[PDB]
């Protein structure tokens, strides 16, 4: 199994992208507000909002960091005047459970288009 | 903190897919609500038949109050019909005697 | 072996005292018992409403056959009216001396 | 502390049958099936059906040999081809909580009323 490498970058930069996030390849990097969670394409690492049935499964499955997911349904989302990045999730699907982390040393995207701020649409 | 992308959670969706599910509801919770919705059902229905009856009763009271004038009216016609065939009556008689 | 004893269970009693208490059912009895008169009692509901709707088109329908059936009957006595009052301006008309 | 012997008195003295109730027992043995137990007046035992808010109560305060109970609503009983005696209880108080076994050598009623018949 291989995440879906910047996919994080190119949803907020890519018009097509942004436009339908969804098939992309993520790895659990960080877990109320249990429904806000961390995902990890192997390049960055951003932060994840679940709704709808996404919440019911994750909750109900108790997935964890190191848990492989493929978004089927996502918006992607900007708040504090463009200074948050999130991914809001309503639906995904299990591709591997506790899975090594594919990388630990990842980038935060909000750091990244902190720096590059001409990029995001 | 993140208060602002949580606020995201009831947003609604641009999918058509995407379906809200209520957060685990324990059997006790559950109880109570389905009991209450027996007794809004009940009452909904008990509420219904009055209605069908009422409805019944209303049709068969109009129904005879219809009849009822119809009667008065073909009855007035009636009358006017036998003044008529009399009249006609003694005019022939005046015509002979 | 104590079937015999145990058929006395629901035998009448004699005091008016002795209360009937319905045999104790966990949660997920009740809670399923609950939804499945829900399941009946929307169906019930669905089924009341449509014989409503019914009885109300059948009331419209069965009132325009009466007031029909009626205006037949009064044309058909105006009709005879008319007849009745041209005989006797026919009879005034012609002179049968 | 126990109505000693009135389970006798119950199916042979008639003002007794007529109304079985003040007696206070204590639970023999337990275990719709599980509303038929074994009661002692600590010279008698006998079988009790326990019946309407008997049986909730029985069963909700989980009552087992050694508690006293004092009957408040019961109907005599003598089923199968008189072999079998029974108190019906509808009613009872809680007396005594797992207090110590009065006899534990008891007659069984039905045992007793098979050598003298001539009584009932
Ligand atoms: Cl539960
Ligand atoms: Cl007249
Ligand atoms: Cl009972």
């Amino acid at each position: 199994v291989q995440l879906s490498r910047g996919d994080f970058h190119s949803i907020f930069t890519n018009k097509q992208r942004y436009d339908n996030p969804t098939g992309g390849v993520y790895q659990v990097y960080n877990t109320n507000r249990e429904n806000l969670i961390m995902i990890s394409d192997g390049i960055y690492h951003m932060k994840a909002l679940l709704r709808n049935q996404a919440a019911s499964k994750f909750q109900s499955m108790e997935l964890q960091r190191g848990d492989i997911i493929r978004v089927i349904i996502a918006e992607p989302a900007i708040v504090r005047e463009r200074k948050k990045y999130v991914l809001l999730v309503d639906d995904f699907e299990l591709v591997q459970s506790r899975a090594d982390m594919v990388n630990q040393t990842s980038t935060f995207l909000d750091n990244y288009f902190s720096e590059h701020p001409n990029e995001t649409l | 903190d993140d208060d602002d992308i949580l606020e995201l959670v009831n947003r609604p969706p641009m999918s058509q897919m995407a379906v809200p599910i209520k957060p685990p509801e324990s059997q006790a919770e559950q109880l109570m609500k389905a009991k209450g919705e027996v007794g809004v059902l009940r009452q909904k229905l008990s509420m219904l038949e009055k209605t069908l009856r009422e409805h019944d009763d209303n049709q068969k009271k109009l129904e005879s109050s219809l009849k009822s004038s119809h009667e008065e009216e073909v009855t007035k016609l009636k009358i006017e019909l036998e003044r008529l065939e009399d009249e006609r009556k003694f005019m022939l008689l005046e015509q002979k005697h």
